[PDB]
């Protein structure tokens, strides 16, 4: 289709995932925001890396479930992307996959931490939207 | 105790952009209260939304204040506004549907 | 634009009686709005409810306007009031907790 | 032994009105929410309003109603859930999991719309 600068929209509270320059990750509903354009990439597939095109910062998750942005791509940066039933997409930490840690967003915009996420919630369902 | 309408659930309604894959189903809500109990109707892009404007029509559940359209296709894209009224006033809210 | 507090989710709050089996967990909510954003505190049977009034204390989650008590025992039976305020006014709501 | 069935969905007490309709109310003072349950168990019950003698029953369409005579549409499988709430399942329509339930607004749910996982099918019997 169109392998480019998507906006990750989460169906939980209608936010676009956002990687701010201080390294924090969160959602916002402002389409004008400079920190929501994201490039995704394999190989493969779906093992993706999600990067802010604006800062070059990569989405990553810690060993305690917290999402943050890193300047260096790396092991905590891979995600298992599966097209759901759905047809939404979900992303699971590659490093913490045997535990089901999904990237997710609360209806208030802030992130869920991996341990509090699971299959069946609205928070872990994304749809990549054109910019 | 005569009162104009008021929303009873502002938290649900702050999710304005509803982006949905077709052929999924979508539900909009605007729970309200008022005395007498208000009525509600939906607009699509600012004008009367009748059954006749979509193949399969749509359901309105008055008991839940909601509007439901199943098998969402591209022509559903648009703004949907719920207008809630009694004889003392009305309140409205708009949602944006976007079908991927 | 100065504005006293108002409930943002009356629909949730209508369930006043929360009847729960011990050793379960209970959550009470009073989502609110207001400018400046108001504060909240909880009363148990009309008085300050501090951490030291129940084994294990309890959690308040301001980000959600909620009060959470784990492992509910009979000493928790009572009325819990959420009081929400700013400098223009306060609103309150009370839940009755009953432990089976 | 005469309990009030409390529903955790919206916090209603199950209520069997004299016109035979069943719903929920939060009025503690209401004359139609005192219910007597009974066996021959193991876990299989009859639910009767003590003030009107009518029995809680579910019809072939999933709708709850009260009958004057006890009968096959009145048996319910009572299950202490790992919660510990109780659940009731139509005995006739058990192979389809038709639970007795209540919407957050007080109205009943119909069997077909209930499913294991909803708050609507969770009940606690409270003392009167
Ligand atoms: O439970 S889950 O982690 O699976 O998330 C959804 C259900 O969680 C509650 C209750 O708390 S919990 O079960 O111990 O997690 O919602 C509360 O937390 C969820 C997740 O928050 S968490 O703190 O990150 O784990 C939040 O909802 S959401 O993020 O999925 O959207 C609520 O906050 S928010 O409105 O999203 O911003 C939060 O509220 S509170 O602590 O009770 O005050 C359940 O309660 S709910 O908020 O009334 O829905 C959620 O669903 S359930 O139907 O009760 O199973
Ligand atoms: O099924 S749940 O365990 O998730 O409990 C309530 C959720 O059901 C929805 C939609 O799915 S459905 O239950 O299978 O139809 O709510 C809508 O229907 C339920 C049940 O009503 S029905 O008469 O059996 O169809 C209503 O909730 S309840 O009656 O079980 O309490 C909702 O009404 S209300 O919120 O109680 O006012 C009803 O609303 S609507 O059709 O969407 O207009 C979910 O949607 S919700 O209303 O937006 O909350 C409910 O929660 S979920 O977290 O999305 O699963």
């Amino acid at each position: 289709n169109y392998k480019k600068p998507k906006l990750l929209y989460c169906s939980n509270g209608g936010h676009f995932l956002r990687i701010l320059p201080d390294g924090t990750v969160d959602g916002t509903r402002d389409r004008s925001d400079q920190h929501i354009q994201l490039q995704l990439s394999a190989e493969s597939v779906g093992e993706v890396y999600i990067k802010s095109t604006e800062t070059g910062q990569y989405l990553a998750m810690d060993t305690d479930g917290l999402l943050y942005g890193s300047q260096t791509p790396n092991e905590e940066c891979l995600f298992l992307e599966r097209l759901e039933e759905n047809h939404y997409n979900t992303y699971i930490s590659k490093k913490h996959a045997e535990k089901n840690w999904f990237v997710g967003l609360k209806k208030n915009g802030s992130c869920k931490r991996g341990p509090r996420t699971h299959y069946g919630q609205k928070a872990i369902l994304f749809l990549p939207l054109p910019v | 105790n005569k009162r104009a309408p008021y929303w009873t659930n502002t938290e649900k309604m702050e999710k304005r952009l509803h982006a949905v894959p077709a052929a999924n189903t979508v539900k909009f809500r605007c729970p309200a209260g008022g005395n007498p109990m208000p009525t509600m109707r939906w607009l699509k892009n600012g004008k009367e939304f009748k059954q006749e404007h979509r193949i399969g029509g749509y359901k309105v559940r008055n008991q839940h204040w909601s509007l439901i359209m199943e098998s969402v296709v591209p022509s559903d894209k648009g703004n949907y506004t719920c207008v809630v009224e009694n004889e003392y006033g009305s309140i409205n809210h708009t949602y944006h549907l976007d079908v991927v």
